[PDB]
């Protein structure tokens, strides 16, 4: 009666029957922007149904040495379906998002992922290893698209600073005795009331396992990890033609 | 008089039927209501326990964002009287002149509506019935030829003497149901109420008519239901000299006043006989089409 | 009219209207049924009947 | 809380820790028959508590190649006890009935069994293979009494008819993952008031596994499929000396 | 002017962020209570779901 | 009578008087339709309305 949830929103419902009850992330519901805080005078559009419904995006395989990975948001959508198009269409955009990674196991498995969102997750070089050489991450490791990115360095996600902290932020664990799926969902962050769904990541999700995954030889080896989400209260403005950048 | 404690508070003898379900008035397919998203603990209308025995619940509202509809969509077409009340080929009388079967210019044929599978198929979806039903009989040459020929039907119950012949004393028909009519006439056409000596007809009967020992011999009596049993239809030329014509009579139902009880799965391999579920061992076929593969279509 | 209650349905839980020219009542038409439907009796005929939102077994 | 159950009836008592709730045939209870519906004249003898126990009458044992058994009612009980009795002296009888079937593994084993009740269960046979020959089955094969009978054929439940329709008859279904019994109660189903117990089966029951039983190498490998009913609401009349057959 | 069921009940726009926490006055630290021995069943106080 | 709604016309915003013996309505026959008419649909479908005294484009 916690332990069991139907998620249903758009065309498509998730259900699972060892979740963790859900976290709304900095205590506050996604929700449309306002005429005070709103600055651009077109009228938005707000596609609903066709754009805040779940995709499902990836698969991860978590294996006894994984080190973590991490997407951007709403990086990971820009190319899929109807929200896709909105987002290459338009100059503004706004949304929230229902965050939902699934991970079961059996229960002679063991292991616990800690499921986050970093907001501006920035990530930083290794300087040239001595720190020396002033690098910058390529396009390709700060918006990894769909496929996420695996981090170099947990310990510093990638950004020097401690993971052991990262739960200052919004997030849940997936402990394999436990649940089998974390759920977070997500207002709207940011300093802007719109913003570029291409040149801004408003936030990054980051699943990284800090037990790591054990089984005795004979029990299923193939253990992964699905990343499902949906965009909501979806708002579009500043239309012209499609731009992928 | 009563004074032991559980003979007063005992519920022997509740005649009363205790159910659990009641009928709802339902002429249109049910309307569609607008729901919205649900992102709840606790709720899950989409996992059910097929276990139970029960059907799913859930429905389209509870599995997607549904807008409102207003379904006028009609059920009448769906009643018992819809689907059963339209008249199909039970039975056929041949009366040929020079025949190894009915040379002699009359037919009795048991009344058993089973050899012919679209009406079989269709009244064996339920295990009893209960009707009455308009009877049609369509005549003529078997090249569909009407000829100037008069005959005489007759309804002959079990225990009435059943003709022997044209000439047959049966035939003066003091008291059975007889109708006289030309080949050139329209289809004769009458009413018959439900005369079962139980509650129904019944298409299944898992039992035998009699007591004693069921040896081998009398084994060809297990399912038959005498509750079934009608009696039998008669027709002749009318006349003491042979027809000058072979005839072809076809009879057809038509089911009014249906009541039906007792749903079960239809059949899915071809008849063989007449009131007995045989079925042929070595050709046993799936329900439906085949494909290659689960994963293709 | 003024005839005899033959009919096969004499007794149902729904009303028929039906035409007829004779004194028995078999032979009338068959007429427009009532619709009611009672799809429970088969396809949920539990003791204790769960709801829509919970968990079938608990 | 549904999962648990007590039945008890007469002198007997039968509990179960995974239950799955209980099925009423055509939403309906078990009755005497009225005043109204009777025909024959005479005062019936309802035993009661003699007769409306629970029996239990047979075991089967199920393996991962079985296809699936009948019983006929109240075939399999004229034989036993006062019930029998009562069904071989008098010519008339009626009665409903509370089916419980039994079968328990382990968390580790599977396969689901499906168990239903078929009235007036007509049995056919294979017409002499090319179905050509008008054969008949033999009384051992339509009231088999207590031991029951093995289906030669059961996706045409030796009928014609398909087994994958057979879920619009009362049932359940012992899924092992799930529950270890199925209990269905069947009311006095027939176009008279009363019948011969020995003449006419009103009703089969039918326990077929679907999805086949299976385990691996040193789980217990004997997996019993017990049989357990009682007659309920019991009426016999025309009495006279006994009778078998 | 809207008329369809759908669009009269959504809440497409709903431009209040409901919040589920409130900031309360807190200018000194929390007090101690009393307490004493609890021997209990159903009360688990110390068992967490981290 | 006591018939089904079967016509191709039900829930027409003309009504008409015909004859039927059949429990379903469209056995009736066509009977006489109602004399309503709308030229201006095909013939004058224009936004603003313009008089027959005025000049049609000002
Ligand atoms: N099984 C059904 N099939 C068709 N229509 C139904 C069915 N059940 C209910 N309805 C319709 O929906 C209304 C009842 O809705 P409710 O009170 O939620 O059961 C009635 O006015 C019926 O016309
Ligand atoms: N997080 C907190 N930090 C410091 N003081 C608090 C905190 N929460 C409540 N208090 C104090 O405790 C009182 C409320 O106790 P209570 O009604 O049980 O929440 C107030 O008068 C506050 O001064
Ligand atoms: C003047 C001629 C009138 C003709 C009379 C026709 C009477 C027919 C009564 C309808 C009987 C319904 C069918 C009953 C049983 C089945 O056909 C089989 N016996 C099932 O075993
Ligand atoms: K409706
Ligand atoms: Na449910
Ligand atoms: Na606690």
């Amino acid at each position: 009666s916690d332990r069991v949830a139907q998620l249903t929103i758009g065309n498509s419902t998730i259900t699972t029957q060892e979740a963790a009850n859900i976290i709304v992330g900095y205590g506050e519901w996604p929700s449309y922007c306002s005429d005070s805080d709103a600055t651009a005078v077109d009228k938005p559009t707000r596609p609903d149904v066709s754009v805040n419904r779940f995709y499902t995006l990836d698969t991860k395989l978590w294996e006894k040495s994984s080190k973590g990975w991490y997407w951007k948001f709403p990086d990971v959508l820009t190319e899929t379906g109807v929200f896709g198009q909105n987002a290459q269409f338009h100059y503004l955009y706004r949304s929230g998002f229902c965050i939902h990674v699934q991970c079961n196991a059996s229960k002679f498995h063991q292991g616990a992922l800690l499921v986050a969102v970093l907001p501006e997750y920035v990530i930083g070089t290794v300087a040239g290893g001595t720190g020396t050489e002033d690098t910058h991450p390529p396009y390709k490791q700060t918006q990894p698209g769909a496929d996420g990115f695996e981090l170099q360095h947990p310990y510093v996600l990638d950004a020097g600073i401690p993971i052991s902290q990262l739960t200052v932020c919004p997030h849940q664990w997936i402990n394999l005795r436990t649940n089998n799926c974390a759920t977070i969902i997500v207002p709207y962050i940011n300093a802007l009331p719109f913003d570029s769904a291409l040149n801004h990541c408003n936030f990054g999700l980051l699943v990284v396992p800090i037990s790591p995954l054990d089984y005795d030889q004979g029990a299923t080896p193939v253990i992964p990890i699905t990343i499902t989400l949906a965009p909501m209260c979806s708002e579009f403005a500043g239309l012209r033609q499609a731009v992928t950048q | 008089g009563d004074r032991v404690a559980d003979v007063i508070e005992s519920s022997i003898g509740d005649s009363v039927s205790r159910a659990l379900t009641h009928a709802l008035p339902a002429p249109t397919g049910q309307n569609t209501q607008v729901s919205s998203h649900r992102l709840d603990t606790g709720k899950v209308p989409a996992l059910q326990a097929a276990e139970i025995g029960a059907s799913s619940n859930a429905s389209d509202e509870s599995m997607i964002e549904t807008r409102c509809v207003l379904n006028s969509h009609s059920t009448a077409e769906t009643t018992l009287d819809s689907f059963f009340s339209r008249a199909g080929l039970v039975g056929e009388i041949d009366l040929p002149l020079k025949g190894t079967t009915n040379p002699n210019g009359y037919a009795n044929w048991d009344i058993d509506i089973t050899g012919y599978a679209q009406m079989r198929r269709k009244v064996e979806l339920f295990t009893y019935m209960r009707f009455d039903a308009e009877f049609t009989f369509v005549a003529c040459t078997p090249t569909g030829e009407v000829v100037p020929q008069l005959l005489q039907y007759m309804f002959v119950p079990p225990g009435a003497p059943k003709p022997d012949s044209r000439e047959s004393l049966a035939w003066q028909t003091a008291t059975n149901p007889s109708v006289f009519v030309k080949l050139s006439d329209p289809p004769a056409q009458v009413s018959v109420p439900f005369m079962s000596p139980a509650s129904a007809y019944q298409w299944f009967y898992d039992g035998y008519p009699t007591f004693g020992e069921h040896k081998q011999e009398k084994d060809l009596e297990y399912g038959a239901m005498p509750n079934n049993m009608m009696g039998t239809f008669s027709v002749r030329t009318v006349g003491t000299s042979k027809s000058k014509y072979p005839l072809v009579v076809r009879i057809y139902m038509r089911m009014k006043h249906v009541r039906a009880w007792i749903p079960r799965p239809m059949r899915n391999q071809n008849y063989l006989f007449k009131a007995n579920p045989n079925y042929a061992g070595n050709s046993i076929k799936p329900t439906g089409a085949s494909r290659t593969a689960i994963t293709t279509l | 009219s003024h005839e005899n209650s033959n009919s096969a349905t004499e007794g149902s839980t729904i009303n028929y209207t039906t035409i007829n020219y004779y004194k028995d009542s078999y032979a009338a038409t068959a007429g427009k049924q009532s619709l009611k439907q009672d799809p429970d009796k088969f396809a949920n005929p539990v003791k204790d009947i769960f709801t829509e939102m919970a968990a079938p077994l608990k």
